[PDB]
């Protein structure tokens, strides 16, 4: 009933599996970590910090109005 | 031999076309009861007095209720937990407006239901089956006993029963929702997995077999005349089922075993179904669903909205109106 | 025996696991930002 | 005893069947789980003794053992305050070590005892077929329930006595010296009717009925366990029932779920064994006490209480029952029924009395109506006290809503597995447990329905 | 933005006085009031008599001024009724009278001061704070 | 062989995940589809859109993170990413809700890719594609809810958001300001929906309580073959228990499977028709006569009428937040509300 | 932005390890597979 690749559990009860994998699955682990600890995230989203929902300017809701021109607003919004 | 032997003979006899049994001769009269007076109650009962505020909402059809907007309804809120029977009452004026068809239409409908379970076990013994059936049937009784007997106990008062009609059955659930939050809480979550999984698996097994139908037929008469009653043969082909659906998601994900198919049917929603009538019932003693009004504040301390926010104003919303005339004091504990 | 190593299986395995693997590493690391 | 499917019948994931017959194996399986129990007790215990603030009430802290040993008379003065803590600690510590004691007993049992016991001992030896040993089984430990009965008797007796909330002068740990063994009141609790006003046991509101209660359970429960022991099953019992292992769980599946669905409507109603000092208020308390409170505040400001008519007429803050008394007004109308401590020094013989309400109202009264109203039972899963429209910074919930909900969805899925065991029982004493046998379907010699 | 200092600066006393909190100083206000004052003030309301809340506009119309953090230190020493004619020091707790309140037995100076600065500064950061019980 | 044939035999070769024609279709949407909820939930806010956090970055959790429907501002504007709003800027794409439609885009192209699986798996292994025209049930109502709903409306702001607590405030607002409860087409979705659960539940304990003994082991599971010719349990015994418990009972297996098959399929249909209705506001909001008789007669209550104030309290206190574009001013005083509450 | 930079090196460890631990396997069947 094998439809030819290698069956899971043969595959993740080997030794070589788990030499290579205790190292990649960490590595994702805490490169997902620094993308969030570095502030990137932050960033490469556009999504706010706890101290710029509101600004010293701005202290309601920034909710878009514009069709066509975001940018500009969204960088009056601050 | 004995009348009373031969008496037993017949209500245990599994060749009664409606099986009676022991627990029938609870069942049948106690339904037939409540049957009974529903149908009189929602046709022609005066209004009740369900906040006990001498406010008394129309029910009935001869009272200008249609179909949708008819019910029964609960019994006033004096009355509380109170037992209510007839000869309680100075009149049946008197009982008809405090809401006492309410209260002798589920206290049968539910002595029926839990007999109807019983009895449901008791044929399956005659017929040498398999007892679990009414284990099934466990799920729906459970909801049903939660909200017409359970969540009025928890809150103190039949008045909080679920009305029996259908838009009684809506303003329950707005009611609920606006006190209990049940959308956020994860048991009635579990009912709603339990009820779609189970519409899910229902379509997806009927689909299934209607698919592998062996070619009994032709192209003109229903293919529900290839099967005929009573035989052994499979009228499906499990293992092209189980072809298509290994290569639909992958074969480890099919059931090969129909056994193991057919309990994970059953289980799944009855599980659900258990899960929602305890968060119901559990509800009834406010153990509400989570709350995370104002769970993220931004670094100076002014709390940013998320979904959780928006859905708590509609839930004031609904609760600000609902019995607009019974509350005195500002907090909605009772 | 001796079966292929690289698969489309290996990709579909792959392709889930490993952005689930470092969007837990960012989830983790969220649990600790303070306001 | 097997260990797989092969040589038992049974997966593992039902694998516990397969001490159906290991006595010995079987008993080992009680005994560590005993220890379980007794383990929790101790840790819980110990956690709740360290996680109390014993300034702050009990209720107000996630406490639910804590105030049971403070119902006892443990550690506890008037009003409820906790005078020592050392007591907690020592009901805690002699569960765990106990517990350590029967979870070795357990796997000693389990893992290396004897499988089956019948062939060591005819006294511990048992067979679920034999009436007269399962009824001796009955019977010894009918003995040992009157038995705690009877030390609860002896506590609130002899031993301190029991926190009586309903003590005269304030709540207080008060000896109760005379238990009322008159049989008409203890027996006619039970024939109460099971609804509003009357509550059928639960009803229960002073520790002299309760501890003279105890004194009966004892006797009943002594006398029970002689009797089983000197008897056999009448021909009656042989003729109704099951005999059967299997068909024994289920009777007792089926007790537990009554025992259960009747202790959470207790903790939910009953605030004289679950004092309203160390459990908080009852959610009909809290009811009550909020009308109390703006009762008294717009008395003080000046409202006319007796004669106020609220927006639909009938009174705002007085009221008649639907019998006649006088109670308060609002949708607490449903709650009339309740009775505590701090609301009956103001009822009179017709209800709430005019006179008590105008000039009889004393600011611990207010005071702990505040409290009662501000701890109503209510709350989310996540801990937020309040209605549920309100916001995250009041975190609780009342121990009597984690009780209640508790053990009324244990309660169910007891009951659950008291239909899942006697149907099972039942099929397997006939035969039919594993299908229908081909040859001999019963069905196929039945004459059809029409 | 932060929790700046600005917004941490509140009245100190009646005659124009002025007091910031430290972040810990509000840090332990915020706790002190979850903890003891949250039960009847959640969000600034007062469950059990919501005429006199804890909202800017109530604070400041009692007799004399309680929006100013000596004002509530004293209230919350010796309670009074809100034209300040009557005592409420056995109807509301107060840590003048452990004996009947013994939540406040363990409150210090600094405690009391820490809360009546995060009652003061709690209301700019919620236009709910002291408003109607639903709102 | 031409290069169509080969390509066609490696598509459909017998591996752990088949691919087939309509895995390209199916695949890259669904992974798109899947990928942009998984990354809008965890890292992207809908603080511009909605002014509400949405994401696990801002401290939601599972129950309060969505992919926030995008701002009113746009209408009905797919959003491309190179489109005149976000202009080819990603960030910005995602601050202003691109992710709602790239993944409501992408999953309508992947559920049609799913169905299209359906059908060529059938195709290949020589069954009935009675699976494809079941899921056109889910296909209807992704289409009706998340498409036709919006599309109706002023803009995919009125679009179900992606998240739980979003979902969960979809059909609250469906409740308030559409009544959709009363609304026939819904009932026959609900009926439909607790049918299709009764429908499983009976017929897996059916089923398994009416199983021949057909090995010896009380672990019933392991005296069932694939490929056995004889039934598995006794639909006689099944029929006869159930004509004498519920007076009716099943005699046509297959008629039960399309049964099964049909009553859930039937529903969701029918609910996508009432949704369609709603993108319209063609409400089934209101009784007309009842109406009438309580404006004229102020003692006339029945609960279709007090759902009614519900709905007005409803849509008093929410639209301000759940509608802040809007910019709804409600002063307190004009709020419904019941006495003391 | 060396926030980049750092976010990325633990990835390209990642793939060097598992390249390292399975090229030469790797090479074989591609080879074999033409
Ligand atoms: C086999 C046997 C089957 C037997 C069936 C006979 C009926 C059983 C169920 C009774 C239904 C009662 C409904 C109303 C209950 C009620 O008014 O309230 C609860 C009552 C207690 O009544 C209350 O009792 C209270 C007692 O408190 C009083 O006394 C106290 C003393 O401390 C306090 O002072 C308090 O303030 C004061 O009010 C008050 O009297 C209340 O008015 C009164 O209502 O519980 C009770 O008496 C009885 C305990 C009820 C158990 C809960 C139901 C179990 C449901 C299971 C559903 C399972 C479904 C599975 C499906 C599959
Ligand atoms: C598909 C996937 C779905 C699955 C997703 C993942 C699910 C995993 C399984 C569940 C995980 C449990 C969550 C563990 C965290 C937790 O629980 O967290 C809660 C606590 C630990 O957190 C503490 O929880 C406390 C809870 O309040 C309690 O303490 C407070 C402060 O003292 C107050 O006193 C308050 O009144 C009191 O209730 C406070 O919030 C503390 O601040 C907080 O730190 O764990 C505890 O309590 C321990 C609880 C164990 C016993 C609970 C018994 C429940 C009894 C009846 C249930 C009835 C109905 C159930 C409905 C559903
Ligand atoms: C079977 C299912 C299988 C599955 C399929 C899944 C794949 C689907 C791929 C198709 C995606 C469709 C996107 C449709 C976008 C759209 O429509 O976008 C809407 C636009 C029109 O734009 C809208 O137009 C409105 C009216 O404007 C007009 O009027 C205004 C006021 O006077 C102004 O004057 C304005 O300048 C003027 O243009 C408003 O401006 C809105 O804000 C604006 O969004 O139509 C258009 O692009 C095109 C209009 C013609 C084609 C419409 C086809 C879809 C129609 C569905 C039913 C619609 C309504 C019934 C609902 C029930
Ligand atoms: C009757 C049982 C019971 C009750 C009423 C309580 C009540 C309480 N506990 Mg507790 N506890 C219990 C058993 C119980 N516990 C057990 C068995 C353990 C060992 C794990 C603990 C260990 C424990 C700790 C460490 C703590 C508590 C705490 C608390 C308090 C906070 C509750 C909370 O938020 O939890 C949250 C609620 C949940 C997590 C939901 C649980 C839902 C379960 C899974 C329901 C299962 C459903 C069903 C039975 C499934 C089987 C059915 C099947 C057929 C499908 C509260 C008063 C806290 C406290 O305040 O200490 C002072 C605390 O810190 N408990
Ligand atoms: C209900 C619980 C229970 C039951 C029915 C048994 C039953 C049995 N045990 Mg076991 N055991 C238990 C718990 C239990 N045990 C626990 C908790 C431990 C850990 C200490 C042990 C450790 C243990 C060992 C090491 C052995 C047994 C043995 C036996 C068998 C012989 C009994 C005998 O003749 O000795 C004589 C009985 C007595 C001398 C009576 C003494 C009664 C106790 C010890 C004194 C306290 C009485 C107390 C006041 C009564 C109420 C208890 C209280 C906590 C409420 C027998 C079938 C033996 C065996 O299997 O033989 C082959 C054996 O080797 N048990
Ligand atoms: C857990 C403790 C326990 C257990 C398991 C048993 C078990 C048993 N006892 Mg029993 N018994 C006990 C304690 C216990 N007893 C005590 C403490 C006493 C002293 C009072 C007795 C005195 C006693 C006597 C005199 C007899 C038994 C008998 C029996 C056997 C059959 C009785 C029967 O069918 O039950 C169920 C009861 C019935 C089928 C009769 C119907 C009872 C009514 C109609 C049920 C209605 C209850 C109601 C719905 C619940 C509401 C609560 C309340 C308001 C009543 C059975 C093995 C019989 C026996 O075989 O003798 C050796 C017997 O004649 N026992
Ligand atoms: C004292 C109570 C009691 C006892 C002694 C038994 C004993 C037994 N049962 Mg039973 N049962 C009970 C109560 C009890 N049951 C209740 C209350 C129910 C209703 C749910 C059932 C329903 C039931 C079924 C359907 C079956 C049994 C079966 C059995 C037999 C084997 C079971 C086994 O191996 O367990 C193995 C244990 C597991 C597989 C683990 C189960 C884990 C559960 C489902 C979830 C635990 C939730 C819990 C609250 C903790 C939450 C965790 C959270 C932190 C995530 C065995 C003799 C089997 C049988 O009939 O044998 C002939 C069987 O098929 N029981
Ligand atoms: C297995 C066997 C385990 C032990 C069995 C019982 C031992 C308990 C004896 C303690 C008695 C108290 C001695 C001091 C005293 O008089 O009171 C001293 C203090 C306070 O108790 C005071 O006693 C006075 C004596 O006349 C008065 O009665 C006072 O009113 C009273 O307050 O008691 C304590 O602090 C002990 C708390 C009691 C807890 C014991 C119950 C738990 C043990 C059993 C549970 C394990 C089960 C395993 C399974
Ligand atoms: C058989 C079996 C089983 C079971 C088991 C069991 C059930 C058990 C148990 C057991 C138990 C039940 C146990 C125990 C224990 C205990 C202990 C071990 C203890 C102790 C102690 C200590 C050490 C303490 C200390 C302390 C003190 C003294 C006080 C203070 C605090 C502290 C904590 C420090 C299972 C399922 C697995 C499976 C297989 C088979
Ligand atoms: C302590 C206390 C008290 C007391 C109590 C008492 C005194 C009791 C009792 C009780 C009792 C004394 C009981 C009982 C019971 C019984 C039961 C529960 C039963 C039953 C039944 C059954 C189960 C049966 C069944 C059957 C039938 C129906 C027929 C056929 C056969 C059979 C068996 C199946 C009081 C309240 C004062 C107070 C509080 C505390
Ligand atoms: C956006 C976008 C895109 C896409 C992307 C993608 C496609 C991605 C992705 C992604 C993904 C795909 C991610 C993931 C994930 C995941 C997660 C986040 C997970 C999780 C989990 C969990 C938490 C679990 C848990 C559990 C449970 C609950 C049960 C049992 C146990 C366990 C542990 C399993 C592109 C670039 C094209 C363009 C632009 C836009
Ligand atoms: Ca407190
Ligand atoms: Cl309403
Ligand atoms: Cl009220
Ligand atoms: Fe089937």
């Amino acid at each position: 009933g094998t439809t030819g690749e290698r069956p899971f559990s043969d595959i993740v009860t080997s030794i070589r599996y788990w030499v290579i994998h205790s190292i990649t699955i960490p590595m994702l682990f805490i490169a997902g970590w620094l993308f969030v600890s570095t502030g990137l995230a932050y960033d490469a989203f556009g999504t706010p910090r706890p101290d710029e929902y509101f600004t010293q300017t701005r202290q309601e809701l920034p909710i878009l109005q514009e069709r066509y021109d975001i940018n500009q607003e969204i960088q009056e919004f601050n | 031999a004995s009348l009373w032997e031969q008496f037993c003979q017949w209500v245990t006899s599994t060749n009664n076309r409606i099986y009676v049994g022991w627990f029938g001769t609870l069942m049948i009269p106690t339904l037939l009861t409540a049957t009974t007076c529903f149908i009189i109650a929602f046709i022609a009962a005066p209004p009740v007095d369900i906040d006990g505020i001498r406010e008394p909402v129309a029910g009935s059809l001869l009272y200008g209720n249609n179909i949708i907007s008819g019910a029964v309804v609960p019994s006033s809120n004096a009355i509380g937990l109170h037992f209510y029977p007839i000869w309680e009452a100075a009149s049946l004026d008197e009982w008809l407006y405090n809401g006492g068809p309410y209260q002798l239409v589920v206290f049968h409908f539910l002595i029926g239901i839990f007999c109807y379970m019983g009895r449901q076990w008791e044929l399956s013994y005659r017929l040498g089956m398999r007892p679990w059936i009414c284990v099934a049937y466990s799920a729906p009784v459970s909801a049903a006993t939660a909200v017409f007997l359970i969540y009025p106990i928890g809150q103190g008062s039949f008045s909080d029963g679920m009305p029996l009609g259908i838009s009684g059955t809506f303003n329950f659930m707005i009611v609920f929702q606006a006190e209990h939050n049940i959308l956020m809480h994860p048991f009635h979550m579990l009912g709603v997995a339990g009820v779609f999984g189970g519409s899910l698996f229902s379509a997806m097994h009927g689909s299934l077999v209607t698919s592998s139908l062996v070619r009994e037929t032709t192209e003109v008469e229903s293919q529900n005349y290839g099967y005929k009653f009573g035989q052994e043969e499979e009228t499906y082909n499990i293992v092209a089922a189980h072809g298509y659906f290994g290569r639909l998601i992958f074969q480890y994900a099919s059931f090969n075993n129909s056994r193991s198919l057919h309990f994970f049917l059953g289980a799944w929603p009855v599980i659900g179904i258990w899960f929602t009538a305890m968060g119901v019932s559990t509800m009834a003693f406010n153990l509400n669903g989570f709350n995370f009004n104002q769970s993220i504040l931004d670094s100076q301390g002014r709390v940013i909205g998320t979904w959780a926010d928006v859905l708590n104003r509609a839930n004031i919303g609904f609760e600000v109106m609902h019995e607009r005339n019974a509350h005195n004091f500002p907090l909605d504990l009772a | 025996v001796t079966y292929p190593i690289f698969t489309v299986r290996w990709l579909a395995v792959h392709t889930l696991a490993v952005p689930s693997v470092f969007f837990v590493g960012a989830i983790a690391a969220m649990q600790f930002i303070q306001r | 005893g097997g260990r797989d499917l092969p040589s038992t019948g049974f997966a593992w994931w039902s694998g516990n069947a397969r001490l159906i017959n290991l006595s010995g194996k079987l008993l080992g399986a009680h005994v560590a789980h005993a220890g379980l129990i007794v383990f929790w007790a101790g840790a819980m215990t110990l956690f709740e003794v360290a996680h109390f603030i014993p300034e702050k009430p009990m209720y107000e802290q996630g406490l639910i053992l804590l105030p049971h040993i403070a119902t006892l008379g443990w550690g506890v003065g008037p009003a409820g305050e906790v005078t020592d803590i050392f007591p907690f600690f020592v009901v805690g510590v002699l569960h765990l070590i106990s517990s350590a004691v029967l979870g070795l007993g357990g796997i000693y049992h389990a893992l290396r005892g004897p499988e089956v016991l019948e062939e060591y001992s005819s006294f511990f030896g048992y067979d679920w077929k034999d009436k007269n040993q399962m009824t001796n089984i009955i019977g010894y430990h009918l003995i040992l329930l009157g038995c705690g009965a009877l030390l609860l008797v002896f506590k609130a007796m002899f031993f301190g006595g029991v926190y009586d909330t309903w003590a005269p002068g304030g709540g207080d740990v008060r000896v109760i010296t005379n238990p009322t063994l008159n049989p008409a009141i203890i027996f006619g609790y039970l024939l109460k009717a099971p609804f509003g006003g009357e509550g059928w046991i639960i009803s229960v509101n002073n520790m002299e009925d309760i501890i003279g209660g105890h004194i009966w359970i004892g006797l009943i429960c002594i006398s029970g366990g002689i009797w089983h022991i000197l008897t056999k099953p009448f021909g009656w019992a042989r003729r109704a029932l099951i005999w059967s292992g299997e068909a024994y769980l289920s009777y007792s599946l089926g007790a537990l779920s009554l025992m259960g669905f009747i202790a959470s409507v207790f903790v939910w109603f009953n605030n004289t064994a679950y004092p309203s000092e160390f459990y908080g208020p009852t959610g009909m308390e809290a009811s009550q006490s909020q009308a109390f409170t703006f009762l008294v505040r717009d008395q003080r400001l000046g409202a006319n209480i007796a004669s106020a008519q609220g927006p639909t007429g009938l009174g705002k803050y007085l009221m008649r029952s639907p019998s006649g008394e006088i109670i308060f007004g609002g949708e607490t109308m449903r709650f009339w029924d309740f009775r505590g401590p701090w609301l009956e020094p103001l009822r009179g013989p017709n209800g709430l009395d005019l006179d008590k309400l105008r000039n009889d109202i004393q600011p611990w009264q207010v005071r702990r109506a505040a409290e009662y109203m501000t701890h109503a039972p209510l709350g989310s899963l996540n801990s937020v006290g309040g209605v549920i429209t309100d916001v995250n910074s009041f975190n609780y919930v009342s121990p009597r809503a984690w009780l209640a909900t508790s053990h009324f969805v244990l309660g169910f899925f007891f009951l659950v597995g008291h239909l899942w065991h006697a149907g099972r029982a039942r099929a397997a004493a006939a035969g039919f447990e594993k299908g229908i046998d081909r040859e001999t379907e019963p069905t196929l010699f039945m004459p059809d329905l029409d | 933005v932060e929790l700046t200092e600005s917004t941490r600066t509140i009245p100190l006393d009646e005659a124009g006085g002025t007091t910031t909190l430290t972040a810990r100083q509000f840090t332990n206000g915020q706790k002190i009031f979850v903890d003891t004052c949250t039960q009847c003030h959640l969000q600034g309301k007062t469950k059990t008599n919501n005429n006199v809340s804890l909202g800017l506009a109530d604070l400041a119309g009692a007799e004399p001024r309680r929006d100013n953090v000596l004002a509530l230190v004293e209230f919350l020493k010796n309670p009074k009724s809100y034209d300040g004619e009557d005592d409420y020091s056995e109807l509301h707790p107060n840590i003048s009278r452990p004996d009947i309140y013994p939540e406040m037995r363990n409150y210090t100076e600094d405690d009391i001061f820490d809360v009546a600065g995060y009652t003061l500064i709690a209301p700019k950061l919620d236009e709910r704070w002291g408003g109607t019980i639903y709102f | 062989r031409g290069w169509f044939d080969v390509l066609d035999d490696w598509l459909k070769r017998d591996r752990f995940v088949f691919i087939g024609w309509s895995g390209l279709l199916l695949f890259p949407c669904a992974f798109m589809a899947l990928g942009g909820w998984l990354t809008g939930t965890t890292f992207v806010t809908s603080w511009y859109t909605h002014g509400l956090a949405s994401s696990y970055l801002e401290g939601a959790n599972f129950l309060t993170v969505a992919v926030s429907s995008p701002a009113d501002a746009f209408g009905h504007s797919l959003l491309f990413l190179w489109g005149p709003e976000a202009q080819g800027n990603l960030t910005r794409w995602f601050q202003i809700g691109g992710l709602w439609p790239f993944v409501a885009l992408h999953g309508a192209f992947g559920l049609i890719g799913f169905m299209l699986r359906q059908f060529e798996i059938s195709r290949l292994v020589g069954i009935r594609p009675y699976n494809a025209i079941a899921f056109s049930g889910p296909i209807a109502v992704f289409v009706s809810v998340f498409l036709m709903y919006p599309l109706g409306q002023s803009s995919w702001f009125f679009a179900p958001s992606f998240g739980v607590a979003g979902i969960f405030r979809f059909i609250l607002f469906l409740q308030g300001f559409h009544n959709w409860t009363l609304n026939p087409f819904h009932m026959m979705g609900v009926a439909g929906i607790l049918g299709g659960a009764l429908l499983c539940a009976i017929h897996g304990a059916t089923v398994e309580n009416t199983l021949f003994e057909d090995g010896e082991d009380s672990n019933t599971f392991r005296a069932f073959e694939p490929t056995q010719a004889e039934e598995t349990y006794s639909m006689v015994t099944a029929n006869r228990f159930w004509s004498q418990i519920f007076g009716i009972a099943f005699s046509n297996k297959r008629w039960l499977h399309f049964f099964m098959l049909f009553v859930p399929v039937t529903g969701l249909w029918m609910s996508s028709v009432g949704i369609v209705g709603l993108a319209l506001n063609l409400r089934a909001y209101d009784f007309v006569s009842q109406e009438l008789r309580a404006a004229e007669d102020p003692e006339f209550e029945t609960f279709y009428t007090k759902n009614i104030l519900l709905n007005e309290g409803m849509r008093a206190w929410m639209a301000p937040q759940d509608q802040p574009h809007e910019n709804f001013i409600f002063p307190e005083e004009v709020l419904p509300r019941g006495n003391a509450l | 932005d060396w926030r980049v930079i750092v976010v990325v090196s633990p990835l390209l460890i990642a793939a060097t390890w598992a390249a390292i631990n399975i090229g030469a396997a790797a090479i074989r069947q591609l080879q074999d597979v033409l």
